């Protein structure tokens, strides 16, 4: 009936290759 | 078991990672190497370069080997750095100086890992075998109101999970997938291959959730 | 001194007491029968029901004879168990099983007692005998603007009391009295026998309180 | 002059006979 | 060093004190004398006057002489002290009875007090090359001034101060690594002049703008004035004062 | 570009003489 949702301003990134 | 690598710290975190560089000196070419917490077996490359820190993980090829995805595999972790140390390629850099396990310092807690993980939390407190969404309210609503305290049950869609918290007195559940790839994430989040990762990461950091996981809510 | 009852366990919480019957199975008809810490000499009996749990309070009757008010008064707590083991009487259900004391655990912890504990606030740091409600705001909002930080003190009677807190800087007044049995509450709160009682729970439990009662103003 | 109320929808309240 | 009047509580905290006073019976004319927070070498002077509390301000007096702004300028605050006790004088009232330490309470001692009397020690055995017994005269000869120099720079040396940076170079350091609130550092926006400070609030990064008035203190506009930034700091990283928080740690410089 | 603003209200302040 209900679910909760996030919040992206914690979110950890990761590098790549080139 | 790179435990023999002097620049490893066992499941140490992005940041607890970052620290360590510039409590090192974060001077471009400088990396340690800690254990990916998101990826089955696999690690974690982060160097220091542009002040700024890098990190790359290493996934585990199914021969065994390991390989930043994209690129060539190596034998072992410690290879691949010998490598990358006179090697860029695509390496936004050269691996310079390492950085050493401190002094007394120790690293934080080939097939086999892939499956008890996936399939751990079948015995953990945290985890409550098949029940409904309701069976759930209430034996979370029982006992102690202590905030954060969770639990994860499987829908019916096997691959398919659920996450039960509370939250000042309310109980919040938030939806948890697997996707084509096999690895669970719930909409929107961070990806793990099982989910006594999924979980020792978020009873770390939010990272989206109204607040951090705490104590496992008991089973009957 | 119920102590030789193994379903017995001292001054347990509320909270701990409906854990040990969830990790006792939530069967219905489980029991526990625990200590009071809102009335004087009495207890409580959880019996688990309807995967819920049902909290009872088993008052001493001045005859030094035990009943949860409104129904027949039996000898000792024990009997009274019995007794409901065989008679519904009131109860959401028969005691089936009992839940013993596990192994290891042990019990938590004439006229005289009555007294001394009625009047033991009296003593007590968070309690500023009589004073005026500005004579406190100001003599709370002084030092320390910790939140929480608490204290009570009598409006005109010995019946009449009050209650002040520190909530986010404002201060929070909170009607005590003292109702046709002698029983102290907040206007639709728990009840007790004293204070030292009062405090001790809602400074373990909001329950209802904007927040929960921490350090104790100082007095003069 | 004005004394909080108490959040009912917060009590752990007790069972009673019948 | 006022170390011997008995009512003389070291660094204790405004609210502190004014639990003492409580403690003390908050009977008119009760006072306690403390070391100033936000003044250099001053003190602070805490009275009971109708349940209510009043603080001054004795600064010190460049001629040595300490004076509330305003009045006469004492010898000592002793004397200060013994003064008002009989006069008035612009203060709320007369100070009849001292609050005396408690049984075995000492004088508070900031957290560089400590620092300081050591850290010029050093300066200098450094600057000077002597030592043995030359160092022991150089300090006690030359003390009295040091003092004044070590402190307006000694933020140079501290955790939290990261010489002078980009206000992003900013943001970013502070992002780096554990994202724990309230964490800090102050960077020059300009030499001496004025300064920034910039603190974790939600993973959100707050600058508050810090600068020197007429006087060469420094105050956030709006804000409490300190001599120093040690001083500030300190204040601040016990009660928010305004900030949307209180500091925790100090960010690390790389 | 943009500095965050206080909230004067909650100030200790010093008294004065006079």
């Amino acid at each position: 009936p209900d679910y909760e949702p996030i919040r992206k301003g914690q979110r950890d990134l990761y590098s790549g290759l080139n | 078991s790179a435990n023999h690598l002097p620049f490893f710290f066992g499941n140490i975190t992005r940041e607890e990672a970052e620290d360590y560089l510039v409590q090192g000196g974060m001077s471009d070419g400088l990396y340690l190497l800690r254990q990916s917490r998101n990826y089955l077996g696999g690690f974690a490359l982060s160097v220091a370069h542009g002040r700024k820190a890098h990190h790359y993980t290493i996934e585990r090829e199914l021969n065994g080997t390991y390989a930043i995805a994209g690129g060539r595999t190596h034998a072992s972790p410690a290879d691949l750095c010998h490598y990358h140390s006179q090697e860029s390629d695509g390496l936004v850099c050269l691996l310079k100086k390492p950085f050493n396990r401190p002094q007394g310092v120790q690293p934080k807690t080939p097939q086999l890992e892939k499956l008890i993980a996936t399939t751990a939390h079948e015995k953990m407190p945290w985890f409550h075998g098949k029940i409904s969404r309701e069976e759930s309210e209430q034996i979370v609503l029982i006992g102690s109101k202590t905030n954060g305290k969770f639990l994860i049950r499987a829908r019916d869609n096997n691959g398919s999970y659920a996450l039960c918290l509370l939250h000042e007195g309310k109980v919040l559940h938030y939806r948890i997938d697997k996707d084509k790839t096999g690895k669970l994430s719930i909409p929107e989040g961070k990806k793990f291959d099982t989910l006594w990762q999924l979980v020792e990461h978020y009873s770390y950091k939010a990272d989206g959730l109204l607040r951090v996981l705490t104590v496992p809510c008991q089973k009957i």
